[PDB]
């Protein structure tokens, strides 16, 4: 994997890549790494895909059993908290989660935190998450700023998990994007590496160490 | 240790060493291997001393209780309980025992319980570290039906070579008669079989 | 010290259609050199239209059928008969699975069927629950040697339209119920061809709105 | 620390009517990070035709030596060395370090000169040779190469029919290899004309 | 020893090289130059064990300027890469092996062209227009893929370079202390005293 | 591997099959484990491929030598002795499992060498993976005084043992017969029980399919 | 986490036209020493079902019990017990593979490896395997140890598929499992010469041989080996 | 986590805290503030295995403010420290110990003392004038014995703080990405933002 | 294996087993374990095969090297170049040597060389995994200067016990005759040793 998701003006980016890894086999493809657990919060996973795929939709479970019992959407500091909490008490069992949990509500704003299977938990506006985390967060460095244009934005975070499927081999497939606003997350479709790579090759100008 | 049981015309014969070694130290050249758990059932030891000896007294409090409310168990009823524990505990047991018995009904019997926990009923048995050298020997010179002083004599003749043999095991002779007309017990010093 | 696991071998393979859907799967099952059966059916009829495989270790990959099928029928029981929908069960599916995450089922599970809008669907499975919906899938020892020519030949990877200057790729399409059985055939003979544990026989469970029917084919028993 | 899966790497050949192909992937990585996307893994000496696969270092010191025994080869014969007699040299190469191996694939391509017998050949990194009418497969996706050569090929296929076939082998087998692609060349050899084209690969 | 970065660009390779020699928990030099002049025209820049890096480097040189006196003559820096690298296959099957990574900037008075050859401890070369050893490459490699072009100056080079080290004083762990930039060209090498 | 040699009235008889395999893998098909140390003299190899083949050609070329030396035909107990000191010397890193066979001057002669240099006599032998399939056949149906052409059916037969039911071997039979006073006859592919099965596809591609960046003329002349 | 003690080896079986024959050796090794030679491994469940067990001898003896208790069980409240509602063979399997599989489940395995030859109230052959790991399979042909090696492709040229069981009769099946036994005693070293063979048919129903031995032996050549190699005398 | 000092000085205690969150050859986040607030009066720090800081402080913080609801009153620095060191020594001998070490620095408003506690992972308190957990005290222990004086003010031991960070930096081999500071006086608790 | 040798009135006589194990697997059930190193010199191997073997090889060579220049050697000598062998590559080495042979003034003579490399010249001796279960009866049944006869039948009853308990050992049981009158070889089957 290489996940990431940045703040800035315009609300939240989350990008992230579609390959699934068993050793140097090439597992999948196609697989899904953004859960959506409401029409307000996102959230990310890379690492163990079990253990993601598992936990984050006992998440969204518990998500939505807070606004059953509060009667109010739970905030995205409330909601990463109940998913640290849970793997720390699997601390040292093994368990496998590098997961961002993005989303909007009135009190907090934009927000992403940063979750991970030793009981890391971080806010912050930048994170680059999984095996590709580093290649992500080259390009995302060097072009980022916060008055970035929503399509700017979304552009960047695309080109920064391309660079990250060039470069890393347990990372590629395709990029799946999305946008998180005031109104709630906006997907903004899948794009497969394979046409992707050679579209910015020759429009960009970039990837000059390839054979074009 | 070298210990053996072995059936014969009138009832059964029980047999062993009496030498215990901590390494290559001799902590008891006087050991009673030969341990009583019934009147007439009776067991001998080899292996972990402290395990057998565990084992045995929870049989004769098994023994002893059966006595209680059933009247004089069966030989084979002794195996069983001894089974029992040496199964169901193999993984943190070291122990090998034959059991002997006289009954009136089913007059002398022996049988052998292995480390893994395994029941084998024999007309006679060998067990301990020095059984080893005499399987030739006691395999060629048993029969069926022997008198008495032909089974004490055969017993001694195999002891005394499994002795001779094997350095975990020496000094007396000890045997335990099981007949009809009780109990008897019998001794063997090195300047006798030494010289067989 | 004892080892829980083995490797029973074999491979399995789900490839889904338009209105249809099959699961495969080799009749041979090994220890080490050995050849334990040379007909062992690996591949289950677990009612509601779905079929099963759980390829690998064969005891944990009995157990797993053996108590899907059981989920199938206490579904039953406690909703009113009501039909086990292919989402359903793969998602049942992973809770069983990720259930001994810590002393996993040594097997990678493939189950096939109909969708809820009567398409052909196939889910595959990780030994300890992660799953994906897909058109393609081979699971098991071969499973190396068979995946990556479905891509090619199911999902018509690599190649381009003749003559687009590599500009347009080869079009997404379908597959007829022969079409898929050719493919599926070509990829057991190859698979036996290349690998030891692989061979003796093969087993096809088609799924179709109708119900679940079965064809078998010989393979080389070397 | 396996040193046949640190570089990662494919190599692919197949025999067709009166001609042969040998083909490769481009990539040169250390485990995860992809670092080079023009390290190519097949060499010519005369017409014949070497592919090597497996750690980079002893695939370039391989190919240098190689073209080092071949040059003495043609001085002292006073003629190009051939594919069969090419193999049994590779082979005694390769067993002369039985106990400090160099981690190699290698695999031979060619049309023998004299008879035009189209001729391929692999090996293991011991010496030990693998003779094949269709085709020979190496590296890290062999398994894969395998599995697409064994359904994909069939006997007496024409250059341009070989091309595609060869070209597909490598493609789909090495898309589902992390450590194998980043491009692609293919080498169509007939009696006296070699045609070398650069594919168009998915580069992730 | 840590970060070693480099970068072809049009008429010049620009080599980056960390000041920073660890040991323990002390930085016991801020201001050590990590790299070694083969020939005139010929840069190597170092990286690895402790020892083994300079002992490797000085041993090189001596070979290559010895080369020079012989033949009155400066070997191409295609030439001293494949000596270099040659010297490394020979090591990795030693009995003890230098553990060194190395990077070889040098322009080619016969092609006019720059080179740059990126070697690492088993006797693995490549050329490259860009290249790092160690953890820099992760970040450096993706950051130019993207801002490298190859018809760039050597200011605009510069630019791309002051671009990685920003990036790698942002995400890496390690205190490197900055880098020594040297640059090598048709005139031969000369050092940026300010960076 | 599976290999066998049977003796007979007037000489010796040695079989193999043909299958190499690197793991689960199926390297070679059909590889030739019958190798030649003189022209009567032959040897059957099982175990780590090259050292089979290395090992069989060096004493085969010391052979070559000794007998150009000598003026003499070879005889197997020099290839045997030779064989046996050279694998002893290396401890049995040399992973070679040979059985020897032959006639000379002194007669007949069938032994086995194991890798760590230890030799056996005797009338029927099997090694390799699939040998105790093979032995179970041979002390089935061998007896005293056999004829020619029941030897060869005998270590077929054993060979296909193998074949069938070990992994480690499969494909072909192949066999040589010495006999005393002619020639061996070296019967490559004697039998050719698993012949693949006529593909259900031809997958030749539209001609165009694959996308290419390049093209250029490689030069192979001066 | 176990490891065997005195163990029983190869125990070899086959089906045929009317029904299955199943064979095991009399001997409870001891690791290399031959311990015990009055050791019964094959053991009747009714009168018609055999079950032939391989490995651990301790745990042989428990499973023997559970078996014995397991008739006794059935009996209970069962008016039909000799009937309709009798034990079968697949019940018999399915309960020992339930236990096999739940001991090695909870890291503490029944080191055994068995096979239940049986024939079923319909008439229809019932062979299957089970072992320590709960793997089960089912085969014309079944054996454990030595004998899945030496014995199986014996058995094989007889009954090589489905379609050759009809074909053959328990004179041929017997033969066959009775050359099987010589091969493993000639190749075994962990065999004896004494063994026991049982026949399930669905007519002549169970029939228990005891106390059989290999016979019709060659050693006659052996006379002619001399040395290992160079050696006249 | 790495960094944490405390310097107790005439009439305050100042808490020193490295920003940087680092994992693997990438700093997560350089604005971490690795401290929480007890009571009012009491600040702790905390440093060690991933997870297992934040949790333990958490968990400290939510008893001491369980207790100062429940008496209304607050808790002594020195009681607090007592309850906090019980804890790591539970902790030791559990299944799975809390490997985090803390300061305490709190006023105590009934002595009208500042109060510094130092307490590792095993549950071993001291009371300093000034203190550091994991390699910082290598440095700054000894820095400190020489220019630190007991009846110091709040801005001598700023600048006193100050030559610590600037020592660390030199010397450290990782990158710490600077300190956030803050003051325990009678007045309470407040940030210095300008560091 | 099983293996022995014995002194008797007229020579000595070499005994052994047939069996080769490779594990539980059966190698060879034919094996000649009794090797000729010069004409009235044997010797039985047991231990590893190869071992063995090569040193039996070597000792051949010595011996006929030594008859080339010094004539016939005695037993003793055979035996000493055995022991520098087995002694001097003791690290690299698993073999257990009998060395029997045949001279006219010394007679019947039995040297045993086990791990170590020591020598030891004994009336008889027995080795080889199978003899562990033999000490007994062989110790019991040995006499000196026993006729051809009783030598054959007391080796032919020991390997036959050694046999019927040890696994590692079994086939035909081999023998050698060493005596003034020549050499002859003795076979006994398992039909024949089985029932004694
Ligand atoms: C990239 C590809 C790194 O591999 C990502 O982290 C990716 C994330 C992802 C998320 C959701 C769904 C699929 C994929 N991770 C993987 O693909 C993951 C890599 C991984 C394997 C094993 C691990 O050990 C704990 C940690 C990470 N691959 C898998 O989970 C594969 C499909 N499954 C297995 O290897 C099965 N194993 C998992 C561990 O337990 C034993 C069985
Ligand atoms: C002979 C000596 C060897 O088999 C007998 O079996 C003999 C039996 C015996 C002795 C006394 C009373 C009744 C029966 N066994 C011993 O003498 C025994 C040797 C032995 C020790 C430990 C073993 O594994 C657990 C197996 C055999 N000696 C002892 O038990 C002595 C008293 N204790 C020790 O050696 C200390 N042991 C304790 C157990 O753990 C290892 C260290
Ligand atoms: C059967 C097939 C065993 O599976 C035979 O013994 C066969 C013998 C043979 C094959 C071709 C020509 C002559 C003889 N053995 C093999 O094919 C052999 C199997 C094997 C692999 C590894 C082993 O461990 C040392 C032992 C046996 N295969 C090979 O030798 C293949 C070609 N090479 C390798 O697997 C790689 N070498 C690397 C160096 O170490 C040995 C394995
Ligand atoms: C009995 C079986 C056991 O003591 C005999 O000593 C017998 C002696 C013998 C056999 C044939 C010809 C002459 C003499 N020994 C064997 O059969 C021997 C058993 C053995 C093997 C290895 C040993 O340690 C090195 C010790 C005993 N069998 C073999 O040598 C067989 C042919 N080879 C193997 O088992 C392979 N070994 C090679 C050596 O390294 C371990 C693997
Ligand atoms: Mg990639
Ligand atoms: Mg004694
Ligand atoms: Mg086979």
């Amino acid at each position: 994997t290489t996940t990431l998701a940045f703040r800035f003006q315009g609300g939240i980016i989350v990008a992230v890549d579609s390959r699934a890894t068993a050793g140097n086999w090439v597992a999948s493809q196609t697989v899904k790494k953004v859960i959506e657990i409401n029409p307000f919060l996102l959230g990310t996973v890379a690492g163990g895909a079990a253990d993601c795929q598992f936990w984050e939709t006992w998440l969204g479970s518990q998500c939505r059993l807070h606004e059953l019992r509060e009667k109010e959407r739970i905030s995205v500091a409330a909601a990463s908290k109940i998913l640290s909490n849970l793997v720390y008490q699997y601390k040292g069992a093994g368990l496998s989660m590098g997961t961002m949990i993005c989303g909007y509500t009135r009190k907090e704003g934009p927000t992403i935190y940063y979750v991970d299977s030793d009981g890391t938990r971080l806010k912050g506006d930048i994170f680059c998450v999984g095996s590709g985390q580093t290649f992500a967060y080259g390009v995302l460095d060097s072009n980022y700023k916060w008055d970035l244009s929503v399509e700017d934005a979304l552009y960047l975070g695309k080109r920064s998990i391309l660079a990250a499927a060039h470069r890393d081999a347990y990372s590629g497939g395709s990029v799946n994007l999305y946008h998180v606003t005031e109104d709630g997350w906006i997907y903004h479709g899948n794009h497969d590496v394979g046409e992707l790579f050679w579209k910015v090759k020759e429009e960009e100008g970039s990837f000059n160490n390839v054979i074009g | 240790t070298s210990i053996m049981a072995v059936t014969f015309k009138d009832g059964v014969i029980l047999g062993a060493d009496s030498r215990t070694t901590t390494g290559a130290y001799i902590a008891n050249r006087v050991t009673d291997k030969l341990t009583r758990v019934h009147d007439k059932i009776w067991c001998c030891r080899s292996g972990s001393a402290a395990d057998t000896q565990a084992i045995a007294d929870i049989v004769q409090y098994h023994l002893e209780l059966y006595t209680s409310q059933y009247g004089t168990p069966s030989t084979e009823t002794a195996a069983s309980v001894f089974k029992e524990l040496c199964y169901e505990n193999k993984d943190n047991l070291t122990a090998g025992i034959i059991v002997a018995g006289y009954d009136d009904k089913n007059k002398g019997e022996v049988y052998t319980i292995p480390l893994g926990g395994s029941v084998h009923k024999l007309p006679y048995a060998i067990a301990g570290s020095g059984s080893t050298f005499i399987y030739g020997y006691c395999d060629k010179n048993f029969r069926e039906n022997m008198s008495k002083e032909e089974t004490v004599d055969f017993i001694k003749h195999s002891l005394s070579q499994a002795i001779k043999w094997d350095g975990s095991s020496g000094g007396v002779i000890r045997m335990v008669v099981l007949t009809a007309a009780g109990v008897e017990r019998l001794i063997f010093y090195p300047d006798e079989y030494e010289q067989l | 010290q004892f080892n829980p696991y083995g490797d029973n071998g074999g491979t399995i393979l789900g490839i889904a259609g338009e209105d249809f859907a099959v699961l495969a799967g080799d009749t041979r099952n090994i220890t080490d050199y050995s050849i334990n059966s040379r007909y062992e059916p690996k591949v289950f009829d677990c009612g509601d239209n779905i079929v099963m495989s759980a390829n690998g270790f064969a005891a944990d990959g009995d157990a797993l059928v053996k108590r899907f099928k059981n989920s199938v029928k206490w579904y039953h029981f406690d909703h009113n008969d009501k039909k086990l929908s292919i989402n359903s069960a793969a998602r049942n599916i992973q809770h069983l699975l990720y259930g001994k995450r810590f002393f996993p089922y040594y097997v990678h599970t493939i189950i096939a069927g109909l969708d809820e809008d009567g398409k052909g669907a196939v889910y595959s499975f990780d030994p300890v629950g992660s799953y994906e919906r897909e058109q393609c899938r081979a699971g098991g020892a071969a499973a190396s040697l068979i995946m990556p020519f479905l891509d090619n030949q199911v999902n018509f990877k690599n190649q381009y339209e003749p003559g687009t200057n590599g500009k347009v790729k080869k079009p997404l399409k379908y597959l007829s119920v022969e079409e898929v059985i050719k493919l599926v055939r070509d990829s057991f003979t190859s698979a036996t061809e290349r690998h030891i544990q692989v061979g003796d026989g093969l087993e096809i469970l088609i799924v179709t709105k109708d119900g679940v029917r079965k064809e078998f084919y010989e393979l080389k028993r070397d | 620390s396996d040193p046949s899966s640190i570089n990662g790497g494919i190599v692919v050949a197949m025999t067709g009517k009166d001609c042969v192909a040998i083909a490769c992937d481009l990539r040169l990585g250390s485990q995860s990070l992809g670092v080079s996307n023009k390290f190519e893994k097949i060499f010519h000496y005369g017409h014949v035709f070497l592919g090597i696969t497996g750690l980079a270092t002893d695939v370039t010191t391989l190919n240098e030596m190689f073209r080092y025994k071949t040059n003495l080869y043609k001085l002292k014969e006073e003629r190009a060395i051939e594919p069969e007699t090419f193999t049994q040299l590779v082979s005694s190469s390769l067993y002369e370090r039985r106990f400090g191996p160099y981690f190699v694939g290698p695999v031979v391509a060619g049309i023998n000169s004299k008879s035009g017998k189209p001729f391929i050949a692999g090996f293991d990194l011991i010496g030990c040779i693998d003779e094949a009418k269709d085709f020979i497969v190496s590296g890290t996706a062999s398994d894969q190469l395998f599995g697409m050569c064994e359904s994909l090929y069939e006997p007496n296929l024409e250059p341009e029919d070989l091309f595609e076939t060869i070209s597909q082998a490598l493609l789909n087998a090495a898309d589902r290899d992390a450590l194998s692609g980043w491009g692609a060349v293919v080498y169509i050899i007939k009696k006296d004309e070699v045609v070398k084209r650069y594919l168009k690969m998915r580069q992730d | 020893m840590d970060i070693i970065l480099g970068i072809r660009v049009q008429d010049s390779v620009i080599l980056a090289s960390s000041k920073a020699v660890t040991r323990g928990i002390s930085v016991l030099k801020d201001s050590d130059d990590k790299t070694r002049q083969l020939s005139p025209h010929t840069l190597m820049s170092f990286a690895g064990e402790a020892g083994d890096t300079v002992q490797f480097a000085e041993y090189i040189q001596a070979n290559i300027q010895l080369y020079s006196i012989r033949e009155d003559y400066e070997l191409s820096p295609q030439a001293v890469s494949s000596f270099v690298r040659q010297e490394l296959a020979k090591s990795i099957r030693s009995r003890r092996p230098y553990q060194v990574n190395v990077l070889i900037g040098g322009y080619d008075k016969k092609k006019n062209k720059p080179e740059l050859y990126q070697i690492d401890y088993l006797g693995t070369k490549v050329e490259l227009p860009y290249g790092a050893h160690g953890y820099s490459g992760f970040y450096t490699f993706s950051l130019l893929d993207h801002h490298y072009r190859p018809d760039m100056t050597t200011e605009e080079g510069l630019d791309l370079l002051k671009l990685c080290v920003q990036e790698l004083e942002k995400r890496m762990p390690m205190d490197f202390k900055g880098v020594i930039v040297k640059i090598v060209d048709k005139d031969g090498i000369r050092q940026v005293d300010d960076f | 591997t599976t290999i066998v040699g049977v003796k007979f009235n007037n000489g010796v008889v040695i079989a193999a099959d043909t299958r190499s395999t690197q793991g689960p893998i199926v390297a070679d098909k059909n590889c030739a484990k019958l190798h030649r140390i003189s022209p009567k003299i032959w040897c059957a190899g099982a175990g780590t491929a090259a050292d089979t083949e290395a090992v069989t050609q060096l004493i085969g070329s010391n052979i070559e030598l000794h007998s150009l030396y000598t003026s003499r035909e070879p005889r197997v107990v020099s290839a045997l002795q030779m064989l046996k000191q050279h694998l002893f010397k290396y401890q049995g890193h040399i992973g070679a499992y040979l059985i020897v066979a032959g006639v000379d001057p002194t007669g007949s002669h069938l032994f086995s060498i194991h890798a760590h240099g230890s030799t056996d006599v005797g009338y029927y032998l099997s090694l390799g993976s699939g040998s105790l399939a093979a032995m179970a056949v041979l002390e089935s149906h061998w007896k005293q005084d056999l004829t020619k052409e029941e030897a060869i059916k005998l270590a077929s037969d054993a060979i296909q043992a193998g074949i069938w039911n070990d992994l480690g071997s499969g494909s072909n039979v192949d066999v040589c017969v010495m006999e005393i006073g002619k020639d061996a006859e070296y019967l490559r592919n004697y039998l050719t029980p698993n012949v693949r099965e006529e593909k259900q596809k031809s997958y030749k591609f539209p001609r165009g399919t694959t996308a290419v960046l390049k093209e250029s003329i490689v030069n192979i002349c001066d | 986490t176990q490891q065997p003690i005195v163990t029983g080896t190869s125990v070899i079986s086959m089906k045929y036209d009317n029904g299955v024959i199943i064979a095991a050796d009399n001997l409870g090794s001891y690791g290399s020493l031959l311990r015990f030679n009055g050791v019964e491994r094959l053991i009747p469940v009714g009168d018609n079902t055999v079950v032939g067990i391989s490995g651990d001898i301790s745990d042989m003896q428990h499973i023997e019990r559970l078996l014995k208790d397991l008739v006794t069980e059935n009996a209970y409240d069962n008016p039909l017990a000799d009937a309709e509602e009798a034990l079968e063979p697949s019940y018999i399997f399915e309960y020992l593979a339930t236990v096999m599989y739940q001991r090695r489940s909870k890291m503490n395995p029944l080191w055994n490896a068995i096979i239940v030859a049986g024939v079923q109230s319909n008439g229809d052959q019932f062979l299957r395997y089970v072992n320590l790991l709960g793997v089960t399979y089912s085969s014309p042909t079944l054996a454990t140890g030595f004998g899945a090696h030496m014995a199986n492709p014996l058995l094989r040229k007889v009954v090589d598929r489905e379609s050759d069981i009809p074909k053959t009769t328990v004179q041929v099946a017997e033969e066959a499992i009775v050359n099987a036994m010589r091969v493993l005693y000639y190749r075994d070293a962990r065999s004896s010469r004494n063994f026991s063979l049982a026949i399930i048919d669905k007519n002549t129903g169970l029939t228990f041989k005891k106390n059989l031995q290999v016979e019709n032996m060659k050693w006659d050549f052996a006379k002619d080996i001399k040395g290992y190699g160079t050696q006249k005398i």
